[PDB]
């Protein structure tokens, strides 16, 4: 079916956004591996867009392979930008944030603690994802066409569709928490537990070389700092208004809000959602999940602002150049009055209020 | 913003002149003076109007656009892609015709100072 | 209770090869030899088999049916399995999970779902009557394809409630259990849906005398009967009357729940419609002839 | 929260080289967890309190503090005689000593302010050791340099100081709060002080010199315990944006911060933005995906004010500031005159000597018109511009909903009252449409409100006397929406006498049928109909300067009466009790007499003048004679 190893996916994808310039749409070398990520080192830049496009048209067997698995053939891409920022770095400037005041001091610690004799846990150090400093954003590709949910089937999900739902309702925004840190205090030692689902797993026993001498059980304090924080937001959409058939029903869509587009999207407006489509792993609560309680979401990469005509931010669309000349050929007006209810007649002064009402 | 097209209904079907004009349809005052254009749809013995209207029926059995006249139908992406272009057009009215709408407003009160039947 | 399931589990390995030479042979003319070279370029998910032609050849088993029907939804789905990666095997690779339905007579069982004694258990009953709620259409869960992001070994988990397609009377509150002890997830890259929509069935109580309560009891649809359940019509289900295991409590006491799984649903004013012959073509022409005076009188 | 000290040295060698002199191996310990020493904080705090001069510090403020002398230095003499062992520190004055110190404050307020609590003893020791006092001496900051809002609460502000002001609705009662555990053996006699830190529930099983099992009892009757009230703030409606409800924030107090901000005023929260994850089960250790956003309470220019008074003296002042409220409409400007002076009111005096404690100085406009011809603008326009206003609804509200009801609430277990719309507004202006169509039970409340200035609402069982009180405007309509002169002005109005007799002054919108009358008005919105925003800032001057001309007279300035400005109240009002024609032998009664008194009040406030001479009495019997004329 799709039983694919990651042992060897992170030696594939690695050797296609580092040593290997990604060519634009317009075939122009862009040299944003120079400019954009350089400033991604000196806190200047949050958020980073990478296109989908620029894949499908060098590479075709990288984005179709999402369509059959998509658990790491969607979130090694920012792996592989962030192996590239120790290396960009040029300048030593003073930390003028204060979030990462308190890391540089128990980060250098853990340097020499790991000394060629003794090494410690593998996971009290920072792996991926707690030392990037950028959420990438992902358009819609070429491996689905950006359809509603309506008339995609049941069975097109999982891989990259685009959906163009409108959103309904929303909630408060929470800092979720990305990686847990714990500190025994039966010993002096910490404990980093990096999480992605939603729920919290409450750790106690601390798998460290020093808890193990006590034998009777560590006792982990939830640590709020030395850890990162993401905007989470939840809420609910619907499909389009100007996308559906002849009688159907809602159907509500899960779509999480990360990075820049928080605090920015309202309820009413029309956004386009893309990305993937997998479920989540409920393992923390010990009083709401029973069981498994193996629930699926969709996962956002990229929101788009639409509206009702085009896709963009406005009221109506617009035309090309020929067109215009055809309805502009007359006098002042009048075929568009009597365009106005064709399978009837008389009134036509009534009629030409009507046309005269949208303007203001 | 939300364009208001009201469409109301007489006490008596048609225009039947019953009573003033005021108390002819059930509606306070205060949105009666309150829209810009206010028309009625009556109807008159008359064979002329009624004969043009037992023609365009027939060719809606033929065709199902308007009939072959004189006027030709349109789409749908014409009159509203041309009127959405000019919503940011800000016209602006001189002062030369602008005492003209002036003294067209004292003229108007004519109408409605020798008539309180009707609106004010 | 409580032997009765046990014997059913005997049956069981018994009834998986009693239709695989029943869609092989050619004694039944050659319908089902014929329509499979069709639905497979058509991309369906059910294939039409008549019940009487399993009566006129043997009257042995035709009467089996009726005393057993979760029995014979298993045989359906190896005998339909083997057939399609048999012939065209360019296509029976995303789906390994189908269903089979019946369409024809089902004995005298076709009845109003009042004669429940003790001797209808285990058995196959319908409720008849007039359509009133419905619910929505829903993806109902059938073949999961179960990932683990670290073994890379794949899982042919199987529900276990009375409710599903092949299940036992277990527990289905998402178990945590695993041949390998691996974690799970549902992929949808190449997994088997089925649109699950429950109707209700109330009969008219122009019958009732005075002493009885008509019975409502949802009713399972199918996937290839899409919009095909609307309120204000009747039709002509055939479905089996089971029952929910609970874990309440140690020992298991009378709880019971009603369910009932539809294996076709059938049209009666909606699919099908009174088919015109040799009547509606000469005898309409003449009446407008030799008339009198006019036939709007 | 109690934290070990890691140092920050090279693990597995002592010193690698480096003889007698101390290079990268100095005073390098530092809390795990945070860049805040100790023995690095508390050096540079001991300085602040003995080498800190404010030359600028006023004397009327600081009354007893030296100001050319260290101002902490004499107040090691302060704490020792006020009773309570906690100093006030202001954080502006910690930014303008160490910059440095100051970012570490704000930046992890959880093991700085416990630092500053032992540098103050040891300095309070060396000048006065035998004072003592409770426990030991606290420092509490306040008055941050951060104005934000719930809105842009960021993710890196987490366990910070940040000072958000609101305006405080509603308070909880009293929760008790167990912090240090007490026990009883039931053998011998002994007392274990368990310390309950971080929320932990733990009991020794060893005695002292009994040293069995199950055999020390809990008594949870001596130990230390805190009230814990629950107050609620929102964001401050000065500062909230327009469109959208503001987000309530949960604020806890705790030692003798309980019961200290009374429900309903403008104090400046000073707190730290901490989060603690919901115990949903307190058996079973669990942790909620959603946590609680908590706060733990801790605790004008002279470029204006010149500016104010040059324009005091000018005899055009209050043509022009008359004259802004109409942006659209040119005429009418009697209407909107008397409505300036509903803002000022004047000055609330007391008699409670004499049997006559509450009064009300405020004015009550009353008018009626067409609600949309020239109202339209007049009830929307002072509710952005002044704070104090509050909109509400009439019909659209119930009669008991808008002021302060009783109603069921099985959460505290106690019949608790909610707020409304008109009760929140106090010292300011309320906004309320719909007066001739309003609901009948409606009308019946108002005569104490505006009256007596005291809700008495005793039903239920629920005894309660609200002391709210705000001046309340009106627009009535006629039965038909127009002037008829057959019939006199009494008919006019549907409303009782008893409800017309309680307001003051009297308006009505009057559409004559005159040819001239047009000219002078419909000339004047077509000339700036073409017009955009090229003569606004040009012939009109901003309205930041109304804002600020209102709140500093009604403060500053009383006015009072005299002997002979106040000898003319009681001619001219004999004059007009004898009115007839219209209504007869009418105005008897002490509500006009009031009402003038008022418009007095008004007038010199608007002047920036304590006396009232005898000019500013003839401009208000000048608004009152108008109004006759209008409804007449």
């Amino acid at each position: 079916m799709a039983l694919k190893d990651y042992a060897l996916e992170k030696e594939k994808v690695k050797k296609f956004l580092q040593e290997f310039y990604q060519d634009d749409e317009l075939g122009k070398k862009q040299f944003k591996y120079g400019n954009q990520l350089v400033r991604l080192a000196h806190r200047e830049q949050v958020a980073l867009y990478v296109d989908l496009d620029d894949v499908a048209e060098d590479d075709p067997e990288l984005v179709d392979s999402i369509c059959e698995n998509a658990r790491r053939y969607a979130k090694l891409f920012a792996d592989a930008v962030q192996e590239l920022l120790p290396q960009y770095k040029e300048r030593e400037v003073v930390n003028k944030d204060v979030l990462d005041v308190y890391i540089e001091h128990r980060l250098m610690m853990e340097q020499r603690s790991r000394d060629p004799g003794m090494v410690r846990s593998p996971q009290n150090q920072y792996p991926a994802e707690l030392m990037r400093r950028f959420e990438l954003y992902f358009q819609g590709p070429s491996s689905n066409k950006p359809r509603v949910i309506r008339e995609v089937r049941a069975d097109s999900v999982g891989k990259l569709v685009t959906v163009r739902g409108i959103v309904t309702r929303v909630s408060e925004v929470k800092p979720k928490m990305v990686v847990a840190t714990y500190t025994c205090d039966q010993c002096g030692a910490e404990t980093y537990q990096p999480i992605q689902s939603p729920t919290f797993m409450p750790l106690i026993m601390c798998p460290s070389q020093e808890c193990q001498t006590n034998r009777s059980g560590g006792r982990l304090y939830l640590q709020t700092r030395g850890s990162r924080f993401i905007k989470f937001q939840e809420m609910k959409m619907q499909e389009h208004s100007d996308q559906v058939p002849v009688g159907n029903i809602p159907r509500s869509i899960t779509v999480l809000v990360e990075g820049e587009n928080t605090r920015i999207a309202q309820p009413g407006d029309h956004v386009s959602v893309t990305g993937i489509f997998l479920p989540i792993l409920r393992t923390g609560f010990r009083q709401v999940v029973q069981g498994l309680l193996s629930e699926t979401y969709l996962e956002a990469h990229r929101i788009v602002k639409m509206n009702k005509s085009e896709d963009d931010e406005s009221g109506a669309g617009e035309l090309t150049r020929e067109e215009l000349r055809q309805i502009a050929e007359e006098d002042f007006y009048e075929k568009l009055a009597a365009s106005i209810a064709p399978e009837i007649y008389g009134h036509e002064d009534v009629k030409k209020a009507l046309l005269l009402l949208l303007v203001g | 913003r939300c364009s208001i097209l009201a469409a109301a209904n007489p006490a008596y079907g048609r225009y039947n002149p019953r009573r003033s004009l005021e108390q002819n349809i059930q509606l306070p005052a205060a949105l009666l003076s309150r829209f810009d254009l206010l028309w009625l749809i009556q109807d008159r013995p008359d064979r002329d109007n009624d004969l043009r209207l037992a023609q365009h029926i027939t060719y809606v059995h033929q065709h199902s656009r308007q009939p072959p006249s004189q006027f030709e139908p349109l789409d749908m992406k014409l009159m509203r892609r041309y009127i959405a272009m000019c919503r940011e057009k800000q016209p602006m009215v001189p002062e030369s015709l602008a005492d003209y709408i002036t003294a067209a407003y004292v003229e108007m009160r004519r109408e409605a100072w020798a008539s309180k039947d009707a609106t004010y | 209770m409580a032997g009765t399931v046990v014997l059913d589990d005997v049956e069981l390995r018994e009834a998986q090869r009693d239709y695989l030479d029943f869609l092989d042979d050619e004694e039944d003319q050659g319908i089902y030899q014929s329509k499979v070279r069709e639905l497979i370029s058509d991309n369906q998910y059910r294939l039409i088999v008549n019940v009487n032609d399993l009566r006129r050849k043997n009257e042995k088993r035709a009467n089996r049916l009726l005393n057993n029907a979760f029995e014979e939804l298993v045989a359906f789905q190896r005998a339909l399995k083997d057939f399609v990666a048999s012939i065209d095997a360019t296509y029976a690779k995303q789906y390994e999970e189908f269903y089979v339905g019946l369409e024809g007579s089902f004995g005298s069982k076709h009845v109003s779902p009042r004669t429940l004694t003790s001797c209808f258990l285990s058995c196959v009953v319908c409720v008849e009557g007039i359509v009133t709620k419905c619910s929505l259409v829903r993806p109902k869960v059938v073949r999961s394809v179960h990932y683990c992001p670290a073994t890379k070994k794949t899982i042919e988990r199987r529900y276990s409630d009375l409710t599903t397609l092949v299940a036992f009377p277990s527990s289905s509150v998402y178990p945590t259990k695993d041949e390998e002890n691996n974690p799970l997830e549902t992929e949808y890259g190449l997994s088997v849906y089925k649109d699950h929509q429950t109707i209700t069935i109330q009969e008219m109580p122009e019958k009732a005398p005075a002493g009885q309560l008509p019975r409502s009891v949802d009713v399972i649809l199918d996937d290839d009967l899409v919009d095909k359940a609307k309120p204000g019509d009747r039709v002509q289900v055939v479905g089996t009357y089971r029952c929910l295991p609970g874990k309440k409590g140690g020992y298991t006491s009378g709880t019971f729940r009603t369910v009932l799984i539809a294996c076709n649903v059938k049209q009666m004013s909606k699919d099908a419609q009174p088919s015109f012959s040799a009547e509606d073509i000469a005898k309409i022409k003449k009446f407008s002839k030799t008339r009198s005076k006019d036939i709007f009188d | 929260q109690k934290g070990l000290q890691v140092d920050l040295q090279s693990d597995g060698a002592a010193a690698e080289d480096i003889v007698a002199s101390e290079q990268s191996l100095g005073q390098k310990l530092v809390i795990w967890g945070t860049d805040v020493n100790v023995a690095a904080c508390k050096e540079n705090f001991q300085r602040f309190l003995q080498r800190f001069i404010d030359p600028l510090a006023k004397e009327e403020e600081n009354v007893g503090i030296d100001i050319t002398e260290p101002l902490y230095m004499q107040r090691l003499g302060e704490i020792n005689v006020i009773g309570e062992p906690f100093l006030n520190v202001n954080c502006e004055h910690i930014k303008s000593f160490d910059k440095n110190l100051y970012r570490q404050l704000i930046s992890y307020p959880q093991e700085v302010i416990p630092t500053f609590d032992m540098a103050v003893n040891e300095i309070f020791f060396d000048r006065y050791p035998d004072s003592i006092l409770e426990h030991q001496i606290q420092v509490r900051p306040f008055n941050a340099l951060k104005t934000k809002n719930m809105r842009n609460l960021n993710p890196e502000d987490i366990d910070q100081l940040i000072t958000i002001s609101g305006m405080v609705i509603r308070t909880s009662q009293l929760i008790p709060e167990m912090q240090e555990a007490f026990f009883q053996c039931q053998v011998c006699a002994h007392t274990t002080r368990v310390e309950m830190d971080r929320g932990r529930i733990a009991e020794p099983s060893v005695c002292g010199r009994c040293h069995t099992t199950h055999s020390m009892a809990l008594i949870h009757n001596r130990s230390l315990f805190s009230d814990k009230q629950m107050i609620k703030l929102q964001e401050s409606p000065e500062d909230m944006p327009a469109g959208q409800t503001p987000h309530t924030v949960i604020l806890f107090a705790h030692n003798d911060l309980v019961d200290k901000v009374q429900p309903g005023d403008r104090v400046n929260v000073t707190g730290i933005y901490r989060a603690v994850p919901i115990r949903v089960n307190p058996r079973v250790s669990n942790v909620k995906s959603v946590y609680k956003t908590h706060i733990d309470v801790i605790h004008f220019s002279e470029k204006r004010v010149e500016l104010l008074k040059e324009l005091s003296r000018k005899p055009d002042i209050y043509e022009r500031l008359a004259s802004a409220l109409a942006p659209s409409i040119y005429e009418h400007e009697d209407i909107k005159k008397g409505i300036l002076l509903q803002l000022f009111g004047g000055t609330r005096k007391d008699f409670s000597h004499t049997g006559r404690g509450k009064f009300r100085a405020e004015i009550n406009i009353l008018l009626c018109g067409d609600p949309g011809t020239s109202k339209s603008q007049l009830l929307q326009y002072v509710y952005n511009l002044v704070p104090r206003g509050q909109y509400t609804s009439g019909k659209g509200s119930s009669a008991v909903g808008l002021t302060a009801y009783v109603m069921k609430d099985p959460e505290t277990r106690q019949l608790v009252l909610q707020t409304g719309a008109l009760v929140l507004s106090d010292n300011g202006i309320c906004c309320i449409d719909e007066f001739d169509k309003m609901n009948e039970s409606t009308r019946s409340v108002l005569h104490e409100v505006m009256e007596q200035q005291t809700l008495s609402i005793a039903k239920a069982g629920i005894i309660c006397q609200l002391n709210a009180r705000t001046s309340v405007l009106a627009a009535a309509n006629p039965i038909e929406s127009q002037w008829n002169p057959k019939k006199t002005t009494i008919e006019n109005i549907q409303l009782p006498h008893t409800l017309l007799s309680r307001f003051d002054l009297i308006f009505l919108l009057l559409d004559p049928q005159d040819e001239a009358y047009d000219r002078r008005l419909a000339h004047h919105l077509v000339a700036l109909y073409y017009q955009s925003e090229e003569q606004a800032e040009e012939e009109l001057l901003d309205m930041a300067v109304l804002k600020d001309y209102i709140a500093y007279a009604h403060s500053t300035i009383m006015p009072r009466l005299s002997e002979e400005a106040s000898q003319a109240l009681i001619e001219a009002y004999v004059d007009m009790r004898k009115i007839g024609s219209s209504r007869g032998m009418v105005s008897a009664y002490p509500r006009q007499l009031e009402s003038l008194i008022r418009l007095a009040e008004a007038h010199a406030k608007v002047r920036l003048s304590n006396k009232v001479e005898a000019i500013d009495v003839e401009e208000a019997k000048r608004l009152h004679r108008e109004a006759l004329k209008q409804s007449a």
